[PDB]
RNA sequence: GGUUUUGCGCGAGUGUUUGGGUGUAAAACCCGCACGCGUAAAGGUGAGAGCUUCGGCGCAUCAUCGACCGAUCCUGAUGUAUUCGGAUGGAUUUGAGUAGGAGCGUUAAGCCUUGGACCCGAAAGAUGGUGAACAACCAUCUAGUAGCUGGUUACCGCCGAAGUUUCCCUCAGGAUAGCAGUGUCGACCUUCAGUUUUAUGAGGUAA
RNA sequence: AAGCUCCUUCGACGAGUCGAGUAGUUUGGGAAUGCUGCUCAAAAUGGGAGGUAAAUUUCUUCUAAAGCUAAAUACCGGCCA
């Protein structure tokens, strides 16, 4: 499979450790900007779509509005205190709702919220 | 032959030991062990615990199993009998399952000291291809 | 399910009269083979035996239809003076002549190369 | 990117290096979930290395008789929702099937395919420009490609050929076997032999 | 000025655009894979795309024809190291 001019389109990766250093320094810069805050936002537990991966779960995009309302977190405050919100996802069942609500109250139990001024 | 193809220095130590034995004793066992020590890895296929468990059946349960290869664990074998095996290498699960059953694990130099001529031994080869 | 009497009565609701004593052969133009076409084919997978069995059934049909049309007097033989349009365009028959002549010269070139 | 062999680690598993952590900072060290490949979803008899308490036990492998399965050929059970099912006895059955796993990763060497592809060597064709004055030149695609030449870099040692059988089809050719070599298995002067002898074949051919 | 709650009140969502026929071009891709040109030219419990032999198109999942937006990505050039 070398029918085309592959010489002009070879990508080497001699900058792999340098890019790893760059990524770690970017994370350090994020830490410097957000000093007591975590560098990541909280994300829900979701089930993998297909039948092949139905058994396992992973991290989602953001919490459903029903999950936030059931956990006692208002919708507008949630992105400002480190929680990700996804308006597209639906719960569709009482078992993902309970799991992500438990995740949200676990996050609330370990949060140090500071006053505005 | 004249030299083993292996670069393992302990393999060459075993080759020197069994050269001496084959020369200074009239035991065909030592000559066969030396010949198999000269042989390559593909010519020394792994012998599983189940194949030894089959061959340890009639009156050989009191004999010492000699394998010039690596004994591997077999998951198909549910119960491991008591066995005294002398081999080049043992995998971790195979050695653990042999010692957990009350059996024992040997190297070839301990065999050469305990059984210099191979009396009451059971020479076993792994399946070809 | 097989509600058989339902299929018979639905056929009766939609049957036309097919009786050789009442309607002529040209009306239906339908002939049914006597052989059931399951004994002539031992296994399904071989194409040659299945195709020759279908050939046998259609040849039986063609013979009996030709005999009945000869009894009827309805014209059967398409004559050479009758020119009509074709089922597929004459480009397609140019192509099929082209492959026949191509394999003909391929076979004769192989034979000539074996002679040479 | 395939394939054969030697070494090595682990082994029914194997592969840390996409990435994350860490660092004395392109090194070294560590690994959370995946993913790739592989594995999963014991019979008789006879030889046979080796062992033997001399009674025998018998590796790997081979031969032979058997066993089981995907599926195929009939016989067509209890049963069946009443139109579904296959129980028993039989087959010259197959398989890249089972019958106590061998693979994964890496290194070294050899071979094959594609990239400029061991080095140098057409006529061409295309794109975009420069000039004239009755197609030419320039740069690039382009290290274009086809055949066919020329050339292809120290020493010593050991082993060493063929220029043929058969098959198929392009003509512009490959495959198979042969000659040379390597590994494994089985015996081991048992056995083997471009040979004589004995019997034997076509020549009773000469005499 | 702002967020939330409640409800004997309301809730406007992009047209020579979808789509049909046809000619090119392109793609692994005739539900034309996408795009474009010509002719015709929509809807409102609507429209698009999928699932399904399962008894009829049951069900599922989104809203086109207006627009903005950092990061992870590329880099034979620029200022350097």
């Amino acid at each position: 499979h070398f029918r085309k001019h592959w010489q002009r389109r070879v990508r080497c990766h001699f900058d792999q450790p340098g890019k790893k250093v760059t990524r770690r320094l970017a994370r350090r810069a994020k830490a410097a900007a957000l000093a007591p805050r975590p560098v990541d936002k909280l994300r829900p537990i979701v089930r993998c779509p297909t039948v092949k991966y139905n058994r396992r779960t992973r991290l989602g995009r953001g919490f459903t509005l029903e999950e936030l309302k059931a956990a006692g977190i208002p919708r507008l405050l949630a992105p400002t205190i480190g929680i990700a919100v996804d308006h597209r996802r639906k719960n569709l069942s009482e078992e993902s709702l309970a799991a992500n609500v438990q995740r949200l109250k676990d996050y609330k139990a370990r949060l140090i919220l500071f006053p505005r001024k | 032959r004249k030299a083993p193809k292996s670069d393992n220095v302990y393999l060459k130590l075993l080759v020197k030991l069994y050269r001496f034995l084959a020369r200074r004793t009239e035991a065909p066992f030592n000559k066969v062990v030396l010949r198999r020590l000269f042989m390559s890895r593909i010519n020394r296929p792994p012998v599983s615990l189940s194949r030894i468990a089959r061959n340890l059946k009639n009156g050989n349960e009191k004999k010492t199993v000699v394998v010039v290869a690596t004994v591997t664990d077999d998951n198909r074998l549910l119960q491991v009998p008591k066995m005294e095996v002398a081999a080049l290498r043992f995998t971790a699960k195979a050695r653990a399952r042999i010692e957990a059953a009350g059996g024992r694990t040997l190297t070839l130099d301990q065999l050469a000291l305990e059984k210099p001529t191979g009396a009451n031994t059971l020479l076993l080869r792994g399946p070809k291809n | 399910i097989n509600n058989k009497e339902g299929l018979l009565t639905a056929l009766r609701r939609i049957q036309l009269d097919i009786n050789p004593k009442t309607t002529p052969f040209s009306f239906h133009q339908s002939v049914v083979a006597s052989k059931r076409t399951e004994d002539s084919i031992p296994q399904i997978e071989d194409d040659l035996q299945r195709e020759l069995a279908f050939m046998n059934q259609a040849l039986e049909a063609a013979r009996l239809g030709r005999s009945l049309l000869r009894k009827e007097g309805v014209p059967f033989t398409r004559p050479t003076d009758y020119f009509a349009e074709m089922v597929r365009t004459d480009a397609t028959m140019e192509k099929v002549k082209q492959k026949l002549i191509e394999e003909a010269t391929a076979k004769k070139a192989a034979a000539e190369a074996r002679k040479q």
